[PDB]
RNA sequence: UGUAACGGGGCUAAACCAUGCACCGAAGCUGCGGCAGCGACGCUUAUGCGUUGUUGGGUAGGGGAGCGUUCUGUAAGCCUGCGAAGGUGUGCUGUGAGGCAUGCUGGAGGUAUCAGAAGUGCGAAUGCUGACAUAAGUAACGAUAAAGCGGGUGAAAAGCCC
RNA sequence: CCCGGCGAGGGGAGUGAAAAAGAACCUGAAACCGUGUACGUACAAGCAGUGGGAGCACGCUUAGGCGUGUGACUGCGUACC
């Protein structure tokens, strides 16, 4: 705290309470007693625990029928109108779309829709596999996920 | 299985002591430290 | 005025008090 | 995060200050005095739930002793008569009869005297 | 006419058509109880005193309602010893209504 | 020479019980100008007991 | 028909004014004006000028006869206290309070 | 139900005349304080005056046992610093004899406003006569 | 300092001794109802369900289980100008921390559940800051060089001007 | 427009969704100070309450009597840290 390290009054003689610093955390415009620092909240997860979790929730999405597998999922031109038409034809609104390739027209056509997210098979995460209502996997993306996860 | 259906295992998370928040908490005014020692002092204690 | 209050506190204690007023050493 | 605690401390003080209605002075206005007074009132209430049962028994007994001496027998002879006559009427009811139905109290006295003779 | 009977560990002077708050019974809210162990029946200088209870006497009552009493606050406080407790309590009861005193 | 407990507002009101003002009972009326004045005082216009004792 | 007049921020203490205001509570206004006329306090000047304003407001804005009017409510509230520093001996300072008031006169026929 | 309480409006009180000739002081006084309190009535209530008006006469002919006629001492204090005073029984009988009965009963009565109200019903007279014939008092032997 | 060495009144028993029967008398014991803990036992556990005993004063202190607050996700969801938060009442409810509903004010935000993180709960620290009391309408109004009157101005003159 | 000192301040009128949004201006808690109503209080002694409890006033109501406010008297009772 910006201040001076001078006693605001002497120790005794006056009728007031003892005080040593105006920066005291009991004063107005004093310091914080346990003032915070920038800290890293990242936790370690073991690798086998991460894969155990993914194998658990992918098994659960199967048991809950929240997993849809298709051979191919492409949009011709990078248009969100085409993607929304295709998902309406699939009867899908809140969906994660995993593709074993890098499809740029699909990324661009899915960038404006907040109900829809498009990932690579490498870039899958458990919280997104849960936060989305349906998950559409290309069969190639299945082959890559099964290979990564043994 | 959603983010509002998860719950951890039993006995995994224990609450943790919070000293100096009332009589009912048990850890009252002194907070497990007794009265008027060196050990009750802030930073007090003897070395190894 | 708490600035004229600054005067108040800053120096109605810096007046310093005179002292005890009974010549008594309880000795 | 900085939890600001004005709402909680206000409602916590008003729960006490509502309990302190009727009290004199700062006991109904000031939390420091009122809380100190509400606790004592809970202490007295705990105590006087026990003392109620003493004080009414004392009242009942004094009324039975009066009505029995009106019929010419003491309390200690009258309870002993009703024990020896096996009459298990408690002395709330005996004080009630001693007030409202003096004939039945007289009949109880004559039953107790016959139990003593 | 009145009568005296035991219920709930305590006794009740009661005439007909009265509503009496008793200690909690295991009886439904419309059924009929019968207190056979009656202690005293007075019928206007026609008393009879139960030596251990009146033999032929019975009190026929109808269960009106169950319920819980008023909340009471239990406060324990040991001064200057850093101790207090709080405890509320509501006591179950059962209001009955006397259908009739069968002498 | 100073108190040890704060005196209540009840004692404050009881001390102020005698600090009430007494209203003037009745104003005398001049017989000539018919205006009101204090008994035994001159009027605002300068009359007293009828006569004009001072011009203004 | 009630008619209100207020002198807010009256430079005087409420305790000093309530002595005067208690004289004319419930009185007819001709009697209250004579009492305040022959009361020697400064608060009588204040509360008389307020009663005169309430009368004229009741007559102008509400169509009321002056002879039937009557002081039904009168009360003095505490105003803002301007605060000054008065120096004392040995360098000690005292903050004096310079009290104000809110005079309110309600007049009506009832 | 609730336990009956007497009410000061519906309560009835009676009048009794006691002759205090030859009777023992304290054994008289405890029966007087019993009947001023109302502990002879089934409608006794601690906070209610249910007792009876009592006229005590021939108060100067009350008797005490032992040497208490010359040895019982009635102390009091005037408030002033030397103001301890002292009177014996036979001095109080010659000087003001009603006080003896009044003091004994006041000591056997409760302390408080109600006990003082109970004492207001005690009406002692040194002689054998009273002006309270209008209240049709009954006799009582204690 | 005042009886002042029965608690007092008062007592010649209303004192003492002996014997006896009564009764009063505690939060003790019993009765009725309710809660919870630990053990048995049986079930067939939803791993708790009957019965059963027994336990339940408690500082330092150890252990166990919870309430509420702010923030993040759930939540581009839900509630909300047909009135949010907040403020003030009332009623109900839970063993408690607390909770719910609603009247008035207010006039735009709030947030279930399940998890997560804490600047997470104040009556005291001759605690810090602000506001308001108290004494109290009291003391005082600063050299004991001194004022009085007329007229004027003015809403108003002991204090201004002549 | 009016009272007022060609004042302060206020009552109206008017604006505005709203002026108990009027510049001492969002919401406006508490302490503190008041006005009004009900009850109690001037023979009465103490942590100011609690248990009982009369009466009075006020609401509901099938009068059933419950509530609510006050609280004469009375048993017990010497704040917190
Ligand atoms: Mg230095
Ligand atoms: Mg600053
Ligand atoms: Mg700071
Ligand atoms: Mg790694
Ligand atoms: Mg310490
Ligand atoms: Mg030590
Ligand atoms: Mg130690
Ligand atoms: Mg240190
Ligand atoms: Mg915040
Ligand atoms: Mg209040
Ligand atoms: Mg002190
Ligand atoms: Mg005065
Ligand atoms: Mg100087
Ligand atoms: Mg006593
Ligand atoms: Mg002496
Ligand atoms: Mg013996
Ligand atoms: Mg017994
Ligand atoms: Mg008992
Ligand atoms: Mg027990
Ligand atoms: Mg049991
Ligand atoms: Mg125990
Ligand atoms: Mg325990
Ligand atoms: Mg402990
Ligand atoms: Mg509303
Ligand atoms: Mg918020
Ligand atoms: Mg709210
Ligand atoms: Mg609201
Ligand atoms: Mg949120
Ligand atoms: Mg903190
Ligand atoms: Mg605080
Ligand atoms: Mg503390
Ligand atoms: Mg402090
Ligand atoms: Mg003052
Ligand atoms: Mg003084
Ligand atoms: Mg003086
Ligand atoms: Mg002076
Ligand atoms: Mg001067
Ligand atoms: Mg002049
Ligand atoms: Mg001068
Ligand atoms: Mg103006
Ligand atoms: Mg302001
Ligand atoms: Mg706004
Ligand atoms: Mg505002
Ligand atoms: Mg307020
Ligand atoms: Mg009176
Ligand atoms: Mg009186
Ligand atoms: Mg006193
Ligand atoms: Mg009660």
């Amino acid at each position: 705290v910006t201040g001076s390290g001078k006693k605001p009054w002497r120790q005794k003689g006056t009728g007031r309470a003892r005080s040593g610093s105006i920066k005291s955390p009991i004063w107005r415009s004093g310091g914080v007693t346990f003032a915070a620092r920038p800290q890293d909240h990242s936790q370690k997860v073991n690798k086998k625990m991460y894969r155990g979790a993914l194998k658990s929730i992918l098994s659960e999405l199967v048991r809950q029928d929240r997993l849809i597998v298709v051979e191919k999922f492409s949009v011709e031109a990078p248009k969100t109108k085409l993607l929304a038409q295709k998902l309406k034809d699939m009867a899908l609104e809140d969906v994660l779309i995993i593709t074993g390739e890098l499809d740029e027209n699909l990324f661009l056509a899915a960038r404006n829709l907040h109900k829809v997210d498009v990932r690579d098979a490498t870039g899958i995460d458990p919280v997104s596999l849960i936060a989305f209502d349906k998950v559409v996997m290309t069969a190639d993306a299945v082959k890559q996920v099964e290979e990564m996860l043994a | 299985m959603r983010l509002n259906t998860l719950s951890p295992a039993e006995g995994s998370k224990k609450a943790g002591k919070r000293l100096g928040r009332g009589i009912g908490s048990g850890l009252g005014k002194t907070g497990g430290r007794g009265h008027k020692g060196q050990k009750s002092r802030s930073g007090g204690g003897v070395r190894r | 005025m708490s600035g004229k209050m600054t005067g108040i506190v800053k120096w109605f204690n810096a007046d310093k008090g005179f002292g005890f007023i009974t010549p008594d050493d309880g000795s | 995060a900085r939890v600001k605690r004005g709402v909680i401390a206000r409602a916590r003080h008003k729960k006490i200050l509502k309990q302190a209605k009727g009290y004199y002075g700062a006991r109904s206005r000031v939390y420091r005095v009122a809380f100190q007074a509400v606790i004592k009132a809970g202490q007295y209430a705990y105590r006087d739930r026990r003392q109620r049962k003493r004080q009414f028994r004392q009242l009942w007994i004094a009324r039975i002793n009066a009505a029995a001496r009106q019929n010419g027998i003491s309390y200690s002879k009258f309870i002993n008569g009703l024990k020896k006559a096996s009459v298990e009427i408690d002395r709330k009811i005996l004080a009630d009869i001693a007030v409202f139905d003096k004939v039945a109290f007289t009949a109880l006295v004559e039953k107790a005297k016959a139990a003593l003779a | 006419m009145y009568a005296v009977f035991q219920s709930g560990g305590k006794q009740h002077r009661v005439s007909e058509g009265q509503t009496v708050r008793l200690e909690k019974l295991d009886i439904a809210t419309g059924e009929t109880v019968e207190f056979a162990e009656v202690l005293m029946i007075a019928n206007g200088e026609e008393v009879k005193i139960g030596v251990p209870f009146v033999d032929g006497g019975v009190i026929k009552a109808e269960v009106v309602a169950h319920g819980r009493g008023e909340k009471v606050k239990i406060v324990k406080f040991r001064r200057r010893k850093h101790y207090r407790k709080q405890q509320g309590h509501r006591q179950w009861f059962t209001d009955v209504k006397i259908t009739g005193i069968s002498a | 020479a100073v108190q040890q407990n704060k005196p209540t507002r009840s004692k404050r009101g009881m001390r102020r019980s005698h600090d009430a003002l007494t209203a003037v009972t009745s104003l005398s009326v001049d017989k000539t100008s018919g205006e009101k004045h204090l008994r035994h005082h001159i009027t605002a216009d300068g009359y007293y007991r009828g006569r004009k004792v001072i011009a203004k | 028909m009630e008619t209100i007049a207020k002198h807010r921020h009256a430079r005087s203490s409420a305790q000093k004014v309530r002595l005067v205001a208690d004289l004319i509570r419930g009185k007819k206004v001709s009697q209250a004006l004579d009492i305040l006329t022959y009361t020697n306090k400064k608060a009588a000047v204040l509360v008389k000028k307020v009663l005169e304003s309430a009368i004229a407001n009741a007559e102008h804005n509400d169509g009321a006869d002056i002879d039937d009017l009557k002081v039904t409510k009168i009360f003095v509230d505490e105003g803002p206290s301007m605060k000054r520093i008065m120096p004392r001996a040995k360098g000690r300072a005292d903050r004096i309070l310079k009290r104000t008031s809110h005079i309110t006169v309600v007049v009506s026929d009832r | 139900m609730k336990t009956f309480t007497a009410k000061p409006e519906t309560v009835k009180r009676d009048w009794y005349v006691v002759d205090a000739t030859g009777k023992t002081l304290g054994r008289l006084a405890t029966e007087l304080a019993r009947r001023l309190r109302g502990k002879h009535k089934a409608e006794y209530t601690p906070h209610v005056d249910t007792g009876d008006y009592i006229i005590v006469l021939n108060a100067d002919k009350v008797a005490v046992t032992g040497n208490k006629r010359t040895d019982k001492v009635y102390y009091h204090h005037t408030g002033h610093i030397g103001g301890i005073k002292q009177a014996t029984f036979e001095e109080m009988i010659a000087r003001r004899p009603e006080r003896v009965i009044e003091i004994a009963v006041k000591g056997m009565l409760p302390k408080g406003p109600l006990g003082r109200a109970m004492f207001r019903k005690l009406k002692v007279y040194a002689g054998n006569e009273h002006n309270h014939a209008a209240q049709q008092p009954q006799v009582l032997d204690i």
